């Protein structure tokens, strides 16, 4: 490049950011996501699909592990997701040199929020245009948080992303207690993702990952296949 | 220090003891020299302590990174290749003298490293101060394909000549198999020294202590 | 140490020894001193051993990416040339002596020599390391213009087993290897 | 030597369910003191401490690049520090400076933020993390810190036996080494205070 | 554990094929406490599949509905909420097989006090 | 338009106009073929004069890049004379890392890649030129390349750069290839530049001839041209 | 509609979408070419046409067939500047998997390096997307033949046949049609299929001369390109 570095994301007259809200408009046209805590493990549950017969199932994958007790999905778009995969990837293991110790999942959320934010004041690029969901049972309790592209943090206890997500905020907002077990919120993950699903639901077109206290721990799709009998 | 490894007919058997000497004191009558790497890699480290730790917590981070991006499984020539790479860039000037043994796809593997980068494929090697008297077991004791315990047997003779005959080797003996399945790490396997025990009562009475200024501060 | 390398009608014939040193201990007693660059191509090194192995895996490296841009096999010419630019540079950081031979379709077989200083030089036989100081009269009036395979073999055979048995520092067993059109033919003698 | 340009010595030794650290109280240039106060022992929080011995320069000035990382550390975080935590902390700080490294030898000694469950360490002047069960001695009177440790130690410890055992050990040790010496300050800490006592030593 | 499952299965099969209830409603009586072994939602399709068995011999309806408000009742110890709507969704089918007049209706305006809540 | 300022943008349909805008740069300027018989490659290159406007052999178009490599560039002729430095520099590092010669497949790639470059960036334009690359050797033959102002570079027997494109080739291709000396290839070049541009715009115009393969070694020269000059006493036979 | 300049430069627009990646995707069809993957049991054939307008062309440096390593081979369509630039990163990549690691790269990691590249072309603002596509093939140890593709978005996923180029969706529903219907699939099953759904969808029943073979086998890993003789042995061998 030659030294232009100008932030192309300035303030409205108005008062708000622009390019911020239309990256906000790629992650509501996603694909569905939905994630639940419930006080000894944390469920994820994204919802793929394929555009033919073609594809291959064993190769692309959404829910992605990070520590051995960290997993992660998203419902923005895909070649956005992987490249913050690399980088939280890395950003874990510089703690994990210096402290000897497994990253907490607070402690990697404000550094990868801060990761995306800086990118969005510094000159020449896009923001990015996808929100994550990240869990993981540290020291006993277990934990669920979200970013976005703007590069802020929360706290859900459930929530839903992708498509038709006040949808599922509803339907979470009746169907979440104030406790279950780690079965029963897997089996309401997969009623809120079959609200807006399509009409086959094999152990293909959903794909689930949990963590224990013991770990993190990806579904196969046998169990999920076994699991989706008399689901929701 | 004292280690080794031997490459048995499914698996490979590692082995060092636990006394690390600051000049010629003993400063710890239990150290800890088989290092983790992956769940089928591990390895052995001798002289410099500091420049053995810091290296083989930065290859164990780098295949954590390298398999968890490929999603299968680490290769032995991957973590020999990364660290021949590293210690030839730094001329020697870090002390790290490895034994490096792991079960991959492929079979069983041993390498021996250099502090300048030098590497090697054997089937049996000794590291260390006390290496010179554990070659002599292994030579005068080896044949191909052993079994499990044939080896065990093999490198645990082989650990205790290295104490009983040189004075950096003095404590317990640990061993670590790993086969194709089996992952087994023995931290106390063979205790042949003890303590002797105290004779004379040595206390006196609480308050044979003289005390110019006392302080307390109370906590929550 | 002692390296060996004479060329023939048809490809040529290397040879060395398997025993490394650390002073007066033997840290192996059985050493591939010779190393496969390309399928064509050996060289096999000597002088220091983390040295030598660091630079083979570089010329390995390049030689690699550019026989498949080029989408044929390589000149052992250009891979000797490689070797030569970097005990070039870096003469003052490396010691290494490096035996470049092996069989070429255009120019048949070839034996170079990038000895400690980085010059490089074609001969018909080559011998290089600490115990090739030794047999020097014997391979001077044992070599005759015009041998066969065979009798190549049964030449560095001799030569290896001199040095061997004189030096201390050379030993162990020894590696031979014939490189062709049709393939490398590798064995391990004693005697 | 560099080490034995100022003197000093640190013991930290292992109780039931409290641990108790101990420093002598010189700062001097090789035979000619200057002060009787000179601090060696630094405050890490609650029921946690760190000793430095060694050269009098990185005594200072470690313990304050090692507050600077802290601070952070707990306000990042809501909580504070494990000891295993500050060990992998420090042997970082002394890792980075390693072709020139700083002269000292850190000693930590504390309890669990979460338990009452005692922890000592000492470390390299590069970074080797030695953790024991029993004791761990720095400085330059090192081997005669030995000689009442392994002949003065038990396992069940009341904190008045501790207090009694660690103050012959650094009375007889120090008094027989020259270039420490001038007073000695120990602190026991356990589960419900700290406690604060200086001894009463030979004053040459 | 596995093995004792699929025997008690084999002979839970067994009941069923032959055509008798009292062998087989003593067996549904005899494995309410082994449904806190398994997921408290892949119990509920075997107590689905196990019912339908039962209903799927004879028109014997003098322990049918009798079995129902036993494990309602059950259900309404036990507290779960999916279980309690399957067992209503078969007994409300059950009475308009026996054409049924107000009980029908009584109670499936019941369960859309419930269900649509 | 609105979409053909830079070379970062795309068209609407997916094209890049600066591309297309420097093709027909090239197209706009005067003839210059190339061609190989079975031991050599010829070149041609039709050059204009003005009225005088210079000496005779003022700003020749057949460059000479390496020993066995030639040029003949058409176009914006400043930029050819900075390939022309980029193209020697290119086989000198080959000559310097390795010390064989540069075969010719490579030197279409290395050149071609520094051409690509120049078509991604708002900073810098694409180049105006485009050429021919000819060699011979005794272990490879002789080869002929042909690069665009986009990269696109592949082999040939017969090609021409300029105004007069798919006129020249239309005769080429009547020829031979393979039943061909060179020597008798320098005669049938000649009749195609006096063939082609009838002087209707331009009344003067040169004949510059290239000429390297088995009968000069290998190395690259310029014919003989002063001496026994049988191209144009040839090519003027065909006035009707 | 268009806000600032989302037209222009790879920002957003309103819609939440933008515009210079999905023109790159229709930069491919400027090209005029389509090529067929199809992935057997033990196999993994590529086939592609190639056009030659001329006579005074070569037959040889035309094929978009290339050799990445010994193992995995490519095929490239869009325009051609591009696509060459893409193999000499792809060819580079796979090298410095040797020098770093040790053992060979699988041909999935090395559709990851390609996609994050063009990942940061959309990216940063000011630097073009590279409009071309990328199918590999290659056999895994203990996981058998795959075939991947990589796109300009800067995605990539496994198949078992899928064809790019010109003209997909009349090619992936014919093989749609196939692969359903669940048959076998062995040397010459594979090969016979990835002809007549290029030859149904073009609608041309050509000469063997203008396709090109480029399968990997179980039995035999290295990358083979065949021969136009053998390409005419399976292409009347399967016509009856």
């Amino acid at each position: 490049e030659r030294g232009y570095s100008f932030s192309l994301t300035t303030f409205s007259p108005s008062g708000k950011l622009v390019q911020i809200e239309y990256a906000l408009a790629a992650v509501a046209g996603g694909a569905p996501s939905v994630g639940i805590k419930a006080a000894n493990g944390v469920v994820l549950a994204t919802e793929k699909k394929q555009k033919s017969i073609l594809y291959d199932e064993r190769s692309v994958h959404k829910v992605e592990p990070i520590t051995k007790h960290i997993g992660l999905v998203y419902s923005g778009m895909g070649p956005d997701y992987r490249v913050l995969v690399h980088r939280a990837r890395k950003l874990a293991q510089q703690y994990y040199l210096v402290y000897q110790e497994p990253i907490p999942t607070a402690q990697l959320v404000q550094r990868v929020a801060s990761v995306m934010q800086e990118y969005t004041q510094s000159g020449g690029v896009r923001p990015f245009g996808v929100s994550l969901l990240i869990c993981g049972w540290n020291e006993g309790r277990p934990y669920l948080f979200q970013s976005d592209p703007s590069g802020a943090y929360f706290a859900w206890k459930a929530t839903a992303m992708g498509k038709n997500y006040v949808n599922g905020k509803t339907f979470l907002e009746k169907r979440y207690n104030e406790d279950l077990e780690l079965e029963d919120a897997i089996h309401t993950a997969i009623l809120t993702l079959k609200e807006s699903f399509e009409g086959q639901m094999t152990e293909d077109n959903i794909e689930v990952g949990i963590c224990n206290e013991a770990g993190f721990r990806r579904l196969t799709p046998t169990e999920v296949k076994d699991y989706l009998a008399a689901i929701a | 220090t004292t280690i080794a490894g031997v490459v048995y007919k499914d698996g490979i058997v590692l082995g060092a003891d636990t006394r690390a000497t600051e000049g010629m004191v003993v400063a710890d009558k239990n150290c800890s020299k088989i290092h983790f790497i992956s769940p089928n890699i591990y390895c052995c480290g001798a002289g410099t302590a500091a420049d053995t730790d810091m290296t083989t917590q930065l290859i164990s981070s780098n295949l954590e990174l390298h398999s968890l991006s490929t999603g299968r499984l680490p290769r032995v020539v991957t973590a020999n290749r990364m660290l021949k790479q590293m210690l030839f860039r730094y001329q020697g000037y870090i002390g790290a003298a490895l034994v490096l043994g792991g079960v991959d796809v492929t079979g069983p593997h041993l390498y021996s490293i250099y502090p300048h980068g030098s590497t090697d494929k054997l089937p049996y090697v000794t590291m260390g101060s006390g290496s010179l008297a554990a070659m002599a077991v292994f030579e005068d004791k080896f044949r191909p394909d052993m079994e499990e315990e044939e080896a065990k047997n093999l490198v645990s003779e082989a650990i205790a000549a290295g104490i009983f005959n040189d004075l950096g080797s003095g404590s317990n003996i640990d061993l670590c198999v790993i086969s194709k399945n089996k992952l087994d790490f023995l931290r106390p396997y063979t205790v042949p020294n003890k303590k002797g025990t105290r004779l004379g009562r040595y206390r006196c009475e609480k308050g044979t202590t003289a005390v110019l200024t006392e302080k307390i501060t109370p906590l929550e | 140490t002692t390296i060996m390398a004479v060329q023939f009608d048809g490809g040529v014939v290397l040879g060395a020894d398997s025993r490394t040193t650390t002073g007066s201990y033997i840290a192996n007693r059985v050493t591939d001193k010779l190393t496969p660059i390309h399928d064509r191509i050996f060289c096999c090194r000597s002088g220091s051993a983390a040295d030598t192995q660091a630079v083979a895996d570089a010329v390995t490296y390049q030689l690699g990416f550019h026989s498949i841009e080029l989408n044929e096999p390589p000149l052992v010419h250009t891979a000797a040339s490689l070797f030569k630019e970097m005990c070039y540079r870096y003469r003052e950081d490396l010691m290494a002596g490096i035996i470049i031979a092996g069989w070429d379709p255009q120019e048949g077989g070839q034996v170079y020599s990038v000895p400690m200083g980085g010059m490089m030089v074609r001969q018909s036989f080559a011998i290089g390391g600490s115990g090739s100081s030794y047999i020097y009269g014997y391979v001077d009036a044992t070599y005759r213009e015009g041998m066969t395979k065979e009798e190549c073999l049964q030449f560095t055979a001799n030569a290896l087993a001199l040095a061997m048995e004189r030096d201390g520092s050379s030993g162990g067993v020894i590696r031979l290897a014939a490189i062709a059109e049709s393939g490398v033919e590798r064995q391990v003698l004693l005697g | 030597s560099i080490m034995s340009y100022n003197g000093g010595a640190v013991m930290a030794m292992k109780g039931k369910n409290c641990v108790a650290i101990a420093a002598d109280r010189r700062f001097g240039i090789q035979a000619q003191m200057v002060t009787t106060d000179f601090q060696k022992i630094f405050p890490m929080g609650d029921r946690l401490y760190i000793g430095l011995a060694g050269l009098a320069t990185d005594v200072q000035t470690v313990a304050q690049r090692l507050k600077f990382r802290l601070n952070l550390y707990e306000l990042k975080e809501g909580r504070q520090i494990k000891p295993y935590t500050l060990m992998s902390m420090v042997a970082n700080l002394l890792y980075e400076k390693r072709f020139g490294p700083y002269y000292t030898e850190p000693v930590i000694a504390g309890l669990d933020p979460k338990t009452f469950k005692p922890f000592i360490c000492s470390l390299d002047l590069i970074g080797c993390p030695m953790v024991t069960d029993d004791f761990v001695v720095s400085g330059t009177c090192a081997e005669q810190m030995y000689g009442m440790c392994e002949s003065l130690w038990e396992p069940n410890m009341d904190p008045d036996h501790l207090f009694e055992t660690i103050s012959q050990a650094m009375l007889n040790a120090v008094d027989r080494d020259a270039v420490s010496g001038m007073g000695v300050i120990v602190h026991i800490i356990e589960k419900d205070k700290i406690t604060t006592r200086t001894l009463k030593a030979r004053m040459d | 554990v596995q093995v004792k499952e699929q025997s008690i299965l084999e002979l839970g099969s067994l009941l069923a094929k032959t055509g008798q209830a009292a062998e087989l409603g003593g067996l549904l009586k005899y494995v309410r406490p082994f449904l806190n072994s398994i997921s408290k939602a892949k119990a509920a399709r075997l107590v689905r599949s196990l019912l339908d068995l039962f209903l799927d011999m004879e028109a014997a309806t003098g322990q049918e509905v009798e079995l129902c408000l036993e494990c309602i009742e059950w259900a309404k110890s036990e507290k779960r909420t999916f279980l309690r709507q399957a067992l209503e969704a078969r007994l409300v089918s059950l009475y308009f097989d026996t054409k049924r007049y107000q009980e029908a209706l009584h109670l499936g305006s019941q369960l859309l006090r419930e269900l649509k809540k | 338009t609105g979409y053909d300022l830079s070379a970062s943008t795309f068209s609407p349909d997916g094209r890049v106009f600066q591309v297309e805008y420097a093709m027909k740069a090239v197209e706009n300027s005067s003839t210059a073929i190339g061609i190989r018989c079975k031991d050599g490659v010829v070149f041609g290159v039709e050059k204009l004069v003005l009225s005088k406007l210079y000496e005779e052999g003022s700003n020749k178009r057949l460059f000479n890049v390496d020993r066995h490599v030639g040029m003949a560039v058409a176009g914006l002729l400043a930029d050819a004379r900075s390939l022309a430095d980029i193209a020697r520099e290119e086989a000198s590092n080959f000559r310097s890392n390795f010390g064989y010669n540069i075969p010719l497949k490579h030197l279409a790639d290395r050149v071609a890649m520094y051409v690509h470059a120049y078509t991604l960036y708002s900073a810098v334009r694409p180049f105006g030129c485009s050429f021919m690359l000819g060699s011979y050797s005794v272990n490879d033959g002789a080869q002929l390349y042909m690069i665009d102002p986009s990269g696109v570079s592949y082999g040939y027997w017969g090609c021409a750069i300029g105004k007069a494109r798919q006129a020249a080739k239309t005769e080429i291709e009547k020829l031979q290839m393979k039943e061909m000396t060179c020597r008798d290839i320098v005669k049938e070049v000649a009749k195609i530049i006096y063939i082609v541009h009838d002087e209707v715009k331009d009344k003067a115009f040169e004949l510059e001839l290239s000429w390297v393969g088995e009968l000069t070694n290998g190395r690259h020269e310029i014919v003989p041209k002063d001496i026994r000059e049988e191209a144009e006493k040839y090519a003027k036979e065909s006035l009707k | 509609s268009s806000a600032g300049f989302d037209r222009h430069i790879t920002i957003f627009s309103p819609e939440g979408r933008l515009y210079q990646v999905e023109y790159a995707f229709k930069a491919i069809n400027q090209g005029g070419l389509t090529s067929v993957a199809v992935r057997g049991k033990d196999c993994a054939v590529i086939v592609t046409q190639k056009k030659v307008p001329d006579k005074l062309l070569d037959s040889s440096t035309v094929t978009h067939l290339f050799k990445i390593t010994e193992n995995i081979g490519c095929v490239m369509t869009g325009m051609t500047a591009d696509s060459r630039s893409q193999v000499q990163r792809a060819r580079y990549e796979a090298a410095n998997w040797k020098y770093k690691y040790g053992y060979e790269i699988p041909v999935d990691m090395l559709c990851k390096r390609i996609a994050d590249i063009s990942q940061v072309y959309t990216q940063n603002a000011e630097m073009r997307p590279l409009g071309c596509c990328m199918i590999l093939i290659g056999i895994d140890e203990e996981q058998g033949p795959q075939v991947y593709k990589c796109d300009p978005a800067g995605y990539y996923c496994g198949f078992k046949a899928t064809a790019a180029g010109v003209k997909q969706t009349e090619s992936t529903s014919f093989l749609e049609k196939k692969v359903k219907k669940k048959f076998d699939w062995t040397f010459e099953q594979t090969v016979e299929t990835a002809i007549t759904c290029l030859s149904t969808v073009l609608s041309i029943d050509f000469k063997p001369s203008e396709i090109e073979v480029g399968v990997v086998t179980v039995e035999n890993p290295k990358f083979r390109i065949l021969t136009e003789a053998e390409i005419d042995a399976h292409l009347v061998a399967l016509a009856e």
